[PDB]
């Protein structure tokens, strides 16, 4: 089974400042990686997915990056919007697993 | 196995760069940016089966009947190594075309990067495939007449390498411009229609009919045509959409006459070189 | 719009079973892999399972083997999940979630929240 190792945990930030969900996979996933966003008793919407692919009506703000076991999703220009849980998950191999996730918070 | 497992996808799903052909319905490979699970594929049933495979066998037949070429023994040309040069040249073109084309198919559903590279690697392997079957064919045809054979040498790679450049163009990738793209090539084919007036009127209907060249240039013109034709109407998927998702689409056709018209080509002016061989160098005519 | 609508909360005893309803519409049932998440309160997701409405076929995660058995019914377009032998570790959110052509989820149910107690 693939381990998936997201950080940080948790943070807070300020509206308009620029926020980075690091994930590590404890093996090679091949690009075959999705992010995920979640607020509060509701159901996750996923942001990006290929590694690298805006899924469809998510703002540009949202950015994901990385190749071999290290992924990457930035958040520019934080909105209020924008404050819940982050979860990466990979695809390649089964079982399919999710990071810890990263609770964000806004100021 | 459990890695990098994929299902096929219906065409209202599939991202905007991966929409080429509106009459394939299913069977499509979803978007996988692994080169792994791509060139996996090979080995799975789905809209690009025909065209990687046909491309690929296409490829082996022709860099096997390449390298026999080159073994050859000299005994039977009139200028073993600047003979084996020309066919080398069509060899190279052929070559490039048919690899170029089933890399492409294979990791068309990679990503909109790696696909968008990879078509104009394929759409420049079809210039340099018309490129290089105009040179063995020329050097025969204008053997003791070098001026006229030196300038339409000239004249293809100026329309060829300007071909080449219209493939770096992004909107010819688009389907709007299938028919663009359609005629570019056929140009770039039937241009071959200029040297072959100049050869006429300079030798006469007898001896183009004799040689044998009004015939297998008439079959040249032909799976040109029916070829582009196919391709650009999208026959037969047009009348069947759904039907032909797998087997017997246009572009899988299209492949076929590309393989079939190549070797026509290769058995005519392989007969050229042994017309040759037969009068010999010398040219008392 | 492609929708899955999940059954409501479902407040049970110990040792008692439950099987979570997800009915799909909006696109062609058998094109597309149906799978299931667990999500227990405060935690991140886990991965249960992946069914398949084509060929009938289900591949289960080890962890969740015992546990979950996956059916479909392809006439109404609805994926079932039977949880068995509950415990007090079984109270979570499950969901159910759409495939495309690989394993990414554009499509997720609303959840169905599954309380254990004995009280
Ligand atoms: C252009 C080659 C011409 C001759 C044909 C040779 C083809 C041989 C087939 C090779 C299949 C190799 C597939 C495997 C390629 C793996 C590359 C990849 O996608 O990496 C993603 C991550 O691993 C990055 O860390
Ligand atoms: C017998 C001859 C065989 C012919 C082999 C043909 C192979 C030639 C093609 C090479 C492609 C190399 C790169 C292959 C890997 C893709 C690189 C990429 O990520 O592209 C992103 C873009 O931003 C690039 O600008
Ligand atoms: C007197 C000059 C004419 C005769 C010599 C020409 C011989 C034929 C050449 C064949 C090789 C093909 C070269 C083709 C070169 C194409 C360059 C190109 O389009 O570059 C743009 C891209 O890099 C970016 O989009
Ligand atoms: C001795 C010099 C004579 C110069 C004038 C005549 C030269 C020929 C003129 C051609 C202009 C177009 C008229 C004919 C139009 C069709 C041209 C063509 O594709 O050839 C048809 C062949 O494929 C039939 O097998
Ligand atoms: C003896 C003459 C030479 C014969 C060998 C010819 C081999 C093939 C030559 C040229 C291929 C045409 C160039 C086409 C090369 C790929 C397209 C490209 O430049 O893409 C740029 C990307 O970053 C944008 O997506
Ligand atoms: C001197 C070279 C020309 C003769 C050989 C012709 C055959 C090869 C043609 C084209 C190759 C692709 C050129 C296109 C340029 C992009 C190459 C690429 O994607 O590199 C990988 C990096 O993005 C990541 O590391
Ligand atoms: C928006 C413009 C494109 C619309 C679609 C046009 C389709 C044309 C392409 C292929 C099918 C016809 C081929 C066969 C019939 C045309 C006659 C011919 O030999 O013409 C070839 C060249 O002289 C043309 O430059
Ligand atoms: C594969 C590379 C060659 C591409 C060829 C492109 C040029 C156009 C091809 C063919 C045009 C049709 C043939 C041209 C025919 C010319 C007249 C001729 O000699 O025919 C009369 C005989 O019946 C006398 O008995
Ligand atoms: C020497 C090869 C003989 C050619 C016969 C094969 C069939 C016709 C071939 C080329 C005509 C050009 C029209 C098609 C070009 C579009 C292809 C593409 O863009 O992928
Ligand atoms: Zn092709």
């Amino acid at each position: 089974d693939i381990q998936m190792t997201q950080s940080p945990a948790s943070l807070s930030a300020s509206v308009g400042e620029t926020v980075t969900i690091t994930c590590r996979a404890s093996g090679n996933i091949h690009n075959f990686l999705a992010w995920y966003q979640q607020k509060q008793g509701k159901s996750p919407q996923v942001l990006v997915y290929n590694a690298k692919t805006l899924a469809d009506g998510v703002p540009s703000r949202f950015s994901g990056s990385g190749s071999g076991t290290q992924y990457s999703l930035k958040i520019n220009s934080l909105q209020p919007e924008d404050f819940g849980s982050y979860y990466c998950q990979q695809f390649w191999s089964t079982p399919y697993t999710f990071g810890g996730g990263t609770k964000l918070e806004i100021n | 196995e459990f890695e990098g497992r994929w299902r096929v996808i219906p065409h209202d799903v599939l991202p905007d760069w991966l929409k080429d052909n509106d009459f394939l319905l299913h069977g499509h490979r979803p978007p996988m940016p692994s080169f792994r699970a791509c060139f996996k594929s090979i080995f799975r049933i789905h809209t690009e089966t025909g065209n990687i495979w046909t491309h690929l066998l296409g490829c082996v037949f022709f860099l096997c009947l390449g390298i026999f070429y080159m073994f050859r023994p000299n005994i039977s040309f009139v200028a073993p190594l600047q003979e084996k040069v020309v066919f080398g040249l069509f060899f190279l073109g052929a070559i490039l075309c048919l690899s170029f084309s089933w890399l492409f198919h294979t990791v068309y559903c990679h990503s909109e990067g790696v696909s968008r590279l990879f078509s104009k690697l394929d759409y420049s392997g079809i210039a340099l495939l018309i490129m290089g079957s105009f040179v063995p064919w020329l050097y025969y045809s204008f053997y003791c007449n070098p001026q006229p054979c030196f300038i339409y040498l000239i004249v293809i790679c100026v329309l060829g390498i300007a071909a080449i450049i219209v493939s770096q163009w992004d909107m010819f990738a688009t389907p709007q411009y299938r028919g663009v793209r359609a005629g570019v090539f056929l140009g770039l084919g039937l241009s071959g229609i200029i040297p072959t007036l100049h050869y006429v009127i300079s030798e006469g209907f007898l001896k183009a009919a004799t040689i044998g060249q009004i015939g297998w240039l008439m079959l040249m013109a032909s799976l040109y045509i029916t070829g582009a034709a196919l391709y650009a109407a999208r026959i037969p998927e047009r009348f069947f959409p759904g039907k032909c998702d797998i087997w017997f689409h246009s572009h899988q056709l299209f492949h076929i006459f590309v393989v079939a018209g190549a070797f026509v080509h290769f058995h005519g002016v392989s007969n050229l070189q042994e017309f040759r061989f037969m009068i010999g160098g010398g040219c008392s005519e | 719009e492609v929708l899955l609508q999940q059954s409501g909360p479902e407040l049970v005893k110990p040792g008692a079973s439950v099987r979570i309803t997800c009915k799909a519409s909006g696109y062609t049932f058998t094109d597309f892999n149906m799978d299931w998440v667990k999500q227990s309160p405060g935690k991140s997701l886990e991965w249960i399972g992946d069914f398949n409405p084509n060929s009938g076929g289900s591949i289960y995660n080890q962890k969740f083997k015992d546990k979950a058995t996956f059916t479909v019914d392809k006439s109404s377009s609805t994926a079932y999940m039977e949880l068995r032998s509950l415990t007090f570790e079984d109270t979570a959110v499950y969901y159910c979630a759409r495939e495309t052509g690989t394993a990414w989820f554009a499509y997720w149910g609303q959840g169905t929240l599954v309380t254990v107690s004995a009280a």
